[PDB]
């Protein structure tokens, strides 16, 4: 389809080796960055709240709502800048190299990013191609070159391509001769075993010689040459076109298992906080409709509350109760996920397991994102040679069967030939000798619709009968590229769905000669095939980097063909017997301290607000806050928010050194249980019951005109301060009722939370600066627990409030 | 070449508790016997305290002073005959409630300077723009600015037990000792210019509803402006829309005899604070006090009813438990 002359003289309009890898341009990344973050629903409705305090009215200080804010935009969009730099510099080393061209009669040497389709490249022994050649001659007769394809296959056997006939004797002598020639090809196509073309090649006067091409012909990208001089090639496909850099696809945004949790987790709590806003103010406009409740001669507003339009004083009061049940959804979950992930990902780099003595290095984390998601994985798409056999690894096999009686799926992605990555395969213990081998590779599919009946033989009558540990498959790259690229053809009785559904039947499943776009399409169809099974890839070499990008936690090894495929891996361990420590002991913390910190910091907060809101209908629906301005603002920071950060940075919910020697229990936070919708809503009924128990026990405790020995009242401040006591009190008890791992940071940081909140309730209080424009707490917490009914209060509703998780306890034991 | 600090290896030293049914059942009964006493005792101590209430709002042709639920701009008097069955012993403190008075408003709980009613100099010439629109009357600032101090409650109740005869006896009722000793003795203190009163109010105008400016509330030294006891202890707001603020202190005397000994009494009362307006009603409430504070049984039935619903639960548990 794509008429290329040779000599590029007459008897454009394609790209010039130009690889574009990166996504943000240099000069428009922020106008992109921001907007790929500002889109989000939680990183907006912080704004719009932070908009709001600023414009309408703040409780708070607006700066204690928006420097989060800030911290979360800046932190987050530094590390994309920073990753997408690296990739910058590593096509920056890709391009801008040295590629010798014939120019003009002579050996010019230009960058090879400015190589044009249609001119005589050259190639030294042992150099990466520059582009797809088309190889012409070579010093030696006989047109042969001893390609081995290390980057595309991954397998290092020398290819032999040959070169053009008639060209052979092309060596330096004249090939700028206005030699004439014409390479008519097809479309690019990322098959990287079929190529159709033919050459043109006129004589003297004029020739007919038609030499029609094929895939010995075909020089590829990323292919290092073997026992040659040099040979003499004409780039044909160069630029996001060749079959090296057809294979990408890109790479896509990975968010945890857990990111998605705590987004619908705001987006139900974000319809609470609505209708709470909702519900209070319509019962003030109906409470204020009685003549007398606004304004009875005590207290009146000034003019201005008199004059402002009723429909706009409306939208004011909605806005300050948004405002004040703001804290429902707290901004201050991500500012603490941000610092506990950063301190995470350095137990998985300095594990001194993670070190071979031979390479003499260690595990590496190059995305700090994706650790709650090793505890979630489903399936493991190896990689044959490198990764499995390096003559199988260490331990390759006691990995294997650890990662079958974990519940994961281990696959067999390869690149090899069917002959022999059927015996290894063999060896790993992946086909035991009971296995019934459906195998499906193009040495039995020599047809079209046959592979139609074959799959139905195969499901239909076959398998789909049922006896889940006998039958394991096989497939090719010429076999299954029909099943997937065809796939648009049949849609009553769709070919994938049947392909699909004999693959996630079987045991376990191979595959032979395969391409590396094909892993990343198998890769691509398992995370959507019924749901969203957490997929996992580990490869080795520069041709997984697709599957590796495709998967959701791409673990890279780092073996001996290079780092191309670890530098582009969400982590890195140099070895395979090291993909169960890391994912039976690694996933399995990482998850669980994520799943209770997410929940915890959801019901710390609506436990918090509720009574500011229960108190609405006993004030005149005013938004006055039950608390003081101080409390409000210390919660979140001081109050209780260290003890969670240093439980979710160190807590082992089960012992590490049982949970290696047991790979069964991997298979209690499989399906994301820890965050599902029974917990979810076991974590909103405790806070909605515990934030009304200290309410209305307060309030009935109210009932009695004095609580001193000496007769004396009780303020306003007084019940926002009982209230406080006992919510920091409950909210710090059930925490250190639920954590079993109680290092000396432990004991530390919790009992140090209640110890200075007391400090500070006293400390706050009990000194007249003056810096305050108001006087509000000066003596309320000395003068609240200077009674003897107030402990006693106090102490029946820290129980009254724990009776729930003491009898799950003793309930969820027994039986 | 391998960082091996026990820190960062995952392997400090742990605790790792073990609580289950066999280690926490006993706490289901050490719970039970320690809240069934505690409740009994403090349902006693909140049952053996006595305690009246007293509306005198009117609302009814058939009150003693309903003739001054809508009277004249002048003083009003009542006479609200009340009787004790069995005397008081202890001390008396007696109350004034109220109904319907959301003294806890937003609008309303904020409608104060405390720089000023601090005593500083500068303010008491310039006081805030929060506590509007009572700010400045006169083109000149108010003294207590605010709504909070403007509508002091203003009503002077006075108790007479009538003997044996119909001679009415007064009672000593203290007014000293009924606001917060912190607030009084530091948060509320009066102007520093100067030592008299009247002349630290210069550019000062009593509050608008108010009838008396701040340096005449009360001759005593100790009770004259910005301290008064009754004053404080109402610019201390009330928590609810029902509250009842301290108001006078009656001593035991030396003698065994009651403090209020049993019989009929008389109430006259100068009716001034006027809540019908907002459906409000006004009581004076006559209560002693004992360890734990006034008359309350809700901490009684709470301790009890979380003991019983504890030992039970625990016996239920035990049982069960031992059945496997
Ligand atoms: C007896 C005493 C014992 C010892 C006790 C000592 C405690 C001293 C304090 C410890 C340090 C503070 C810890 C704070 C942890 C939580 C932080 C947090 O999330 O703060 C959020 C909070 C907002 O909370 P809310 O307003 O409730 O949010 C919802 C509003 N609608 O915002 C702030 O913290 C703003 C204040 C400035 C924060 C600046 C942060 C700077 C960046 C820190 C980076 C840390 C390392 C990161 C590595 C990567
Ligand atoms: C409701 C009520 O009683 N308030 C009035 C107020 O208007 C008046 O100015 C003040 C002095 O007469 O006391 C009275
Ligand atoms: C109003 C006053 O200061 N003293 C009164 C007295 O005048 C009144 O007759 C008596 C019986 O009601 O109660 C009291
Ligand atoms: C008492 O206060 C009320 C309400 O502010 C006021 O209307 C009335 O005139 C006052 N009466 C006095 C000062 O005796
Ligand atoms: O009767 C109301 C009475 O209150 C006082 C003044 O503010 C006027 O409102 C009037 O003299
Ligand atoms: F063994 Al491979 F890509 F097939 F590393």
């Amino acid at each position: 389809t794509r008429t290329v002359f040779v000599g590029n003289h007459p008897v454009q309009r394609f790209c010039d080796n130009r690889i574009v890898s990166s996504k943000y341009t240099l000069w428009n990344f922020l106008p992109k960055n921001l907007f790929e973050q500002f889109r989000r629903i939680a990183n907006f409705y912080f704004l719009i709240i932070f908009l709001v305090q600023v414009t309408v009215d703040t409780p708070t200080s607006p700066v204690t709502s928006g420097l989060p804010l800030f911290f979360v935009i800046t932190v987050t969009a530094i590390k994309q800048g920073y990753e997408d730099w690296l990739r910058h510099r590593a096509d920056n080393e890709v391009n801008k190299s040295t590629v010798y061209i014939i120019e003009n009669a002579k050996r010019v040497r230009k960058e090879s990013e400015k190589i044009k389709v249609g001119d005589v490249v050259e190639v030294q022994a042992d150099e990466t191609f520059p582009c797809d050649l088309i190889l012409l001659s070579s010093c030696t007769t006989d047109g042969t070159c001893y390609v081995t394809t290390a980057s595309l296959d991954g397998e290092s056997n020398c290819k032999t391509h040959y070169a053009v006939r008639d060209t052979i004797a092309l060596c330096t002598a004249e090939s700028i001769d206005t030699l004439r020639a014409a390479i008519e090809c097809e479309q690019p196509q990322p098959d990287l075993y079929k190529f159709v073309g033919r050459i043109n090649i006129y004589s003297n006067s004029l020739e007919a010689v038609a030499r029609s091409l094929g895939p010995e012909n075909l020089l590829l990208k990323g292919a290092t040459l073997k026992n040659t001089e040099k040979i003499y090639g004409v780039a044909v496909y160069t630029g996001m076109e060749t079959k090296m850099a057809l294979n990408y696809q890109g790479k896509s945004q990975k968010r945890s298992a857990v990111e998605k949790s705590i987004n619908a987790f705001l987006i139900v709590y974000l319809f609470i906080l609505l209708t709470k806003a909702a519900v209070c103010t319509t019962l003030k406009y109906v409470w204020q409709s009685t003549p007398y409740n606004d304004e009875p001669w005590y207290n009146q507003k000034t003019q201005k509350e008199r004059e402002t339009l009723k429909v706009l004083k409306m939208f004011t009061d909605f806005l300050s109760f948004m405002v004040l049940f703001n804290f429902i959804i707290p901004v201050s979950m991500y500012v603490t996920v941000e610092m506990q992930k950063f301190l995470g990902s350095f137990f998985i780099s300095w594990d001194k397991d993670f070190y071979d003595e031979e390479i003499n290095e260690g595990a590496l984390v190059n995305t700090s994102d994706l650790n709650e998601e090793l505890g979630q994985v489903d399936y493991v798409f190896t990689d044959k040679t490198g990764t499995l056999t390096e003559k199988l690894q260490d331990q390759a096999a006691e990995t294997i069967e650890a990662l079958h009686a974990a519940g994961l799926k281990v696959w067999v992605l390869t690149g090899d030939k069917m002959e022999t990555a059927k015996s290894t395969c063999y060896a790993c213990r992946l086909f035991q000798t009971n296995t019934e081998l459906l195998e499906l590779t193009t040495k039995t599919i020599e047809e079209s619709e046959r592979k139609e009946d074959r799959l139905h033989e195969l499901l239909i009558e076959y398998r789909k009968k049922l006896e889940h540990q006998e039958y394991g498959l096989i497939i090719d790259g010429s076999t299954l590229s029909l099943i997937l690229n065809s796939s648009q053809d049949s849609s009553s009785n769709n070919y994938k769905s049947i392909f699909l559904q004999i693959c996630m039947k079987c045991t376990a499943v191979l595959c032979c000669r395969m391409a590396p776009l094909q892993k990343a399409q198998i890769v691509r169809m398992v995370k959507n095939l019924k749901g969203s099974p957490i997929t996992l890839s580990i490869g080795d070499g520069a041709n997984d980097v697709s599957m590796i990008l495709e998967s959701h936690v791409g673990i890279g090894i780092k073996g001996k063909e290079g780092r191309q495929a670890a530098r582009n891996s969400d982590y890195s361990v140099p070895k395979f017997k090291h993909l169960k420590k890391l994912l039976l002991a690694h996933g399995h913390l990482y998850y669980v301290r994520i799943a209770h910190l997410v929940q915890y910091f959801f019901y710390k907060n609506l436990c918090f607000i509720l009574p500011q809101f229960l108190y609405q209908f006993f004030c005149g629906f005013s938004q006055q806050p039950l608390y003081d301005a101080a409390y409000l603002t210390m919660y979140n920071i001081c109050f209780t928010s260290l003890p969670i950060l240093a439980y979710s940075l160190l807590e082992q919910h089960i012992n590490i050194d049982t949970l290696t020697s047991d790979p069964r229990l991997y298979m209690k936070i499989s399906g994301n249980a820890m965050l599902q919708l029974g917990p979810f809503l076991y974590w909103t009924f405790l806070a909605a019951f515990e934030g009304t128990v200290f309410f209305f026990g307060t309030y009935f405790l109210f009932q009695t005109a004095s609580l001193e020995e000496n007769g004396k009242v009780y303020g306003n401040w007084t019940f926002g301060t009982i209230v406080f006591t006992v919510l920091v009190f409950t909210v710090t008890l059930k925490l250190a009722l639920d954590t079993r791992f109680w290092t000396w940071i432990n004991h530390f940081v919790i009992w140090g939370s209640l110890a200075f909140y007391v400090f500070f309730s006293f400390f706050w209080g009990g000194i007249i600066w003056p810096f305050l424009k108001q006087q509000r707490m000066y003596f309320v917490f000395a003068q609240m627990l200077s009674s003897v009914s107030t402990w006693l209060a106090i102490i029946l509703l820290i129980f009254i409030s724990l009776f729930p998780e003491i009898l799950l306890i003793v309930l969820k034991n027994v039986r | 070449r391998p960082d091996n600090t026990a820190f960062k290896q995952q392997r400090l030293p742990a605790w790792q508790p073990i609580l289950t049914a066999g280690t926490v059942l006993p706490i289901f009964f050490i719970i039970g016997l320690i809240f069934i006493p505690i409740g009994i005792g403090i349902f006693v101590t909140s049952n053996n305290i006595r305690e009246i209430e007293i509306d005198y709002t009117g609302t009814e042709p058939s009150s003693p002073c309903n003739k001054c639920l809508s009277p004249d701009v002048t003083p009003c008097f009542c006479t609200i005959n009340f009787t004790l069955e069995k005397s008081f012993e202890g001390n008396v403190f007696m109350y004034y409630g109220l109904s319907n008075f959301y003294q806890n408003h937003r609008r309303y709980v904020k409608s104060r300077d405390d720089s000023q009613l601090n005593g500083d100099s500068s303010a008491l010439l310039n006081p805030s723009k929060e506590c509007e629109p009572y700010r400045r009357n006169e083109d000149k600032p108010i003294a207590p600015c605010g709504a909070i101090m403007n509508s002091m409650f203003n009503d002077t109740l006075e108790l007479f037990l009538i003997g044996q005869d119909s001679y009415p006896i007064p009672i000593a009722l203290k007014k000293k000792g009924i606001a917060w000793w912190t607030d009084k003795n530091v948060k509320f203190r009066n102007p520093p210019g100067g030592d008299n009163l009247e002349e630290r109010f210069k550019g000062t105008t009593k509050p608008v509803n108010w009838l008396k400016p701040v340096y005449m509330l009360d001759s005593d030294p100790d009770n004259n402006g910005f301290i008064n006891e009754d004053f404080i202890v109402w610019m201390r707001t009330a928590a609810l829309p029902t509250f009842r603020k301290l108001y006078r202190l009656i001593e035991r005397k030396s003698d065994l005899h009651p403090t209020l000994p049993a019989g009929r009494y008389w109430l006259n009362v100068t009716y001034n604070y006027p809540v019908h307006y907002f459906d409000g009603r006004k009581r004076m409430i006559l209560s002693t006090i004992s360890w734990m504070g006034g008359k309350n049984p809700f901490l009684g039935i709470a301790y009890i009813a979380v003991g019983s619903i504890s030992f039970l639960l625990g016996v239920v548990l035990l049982v069960i438990n031992h059945k496997y």
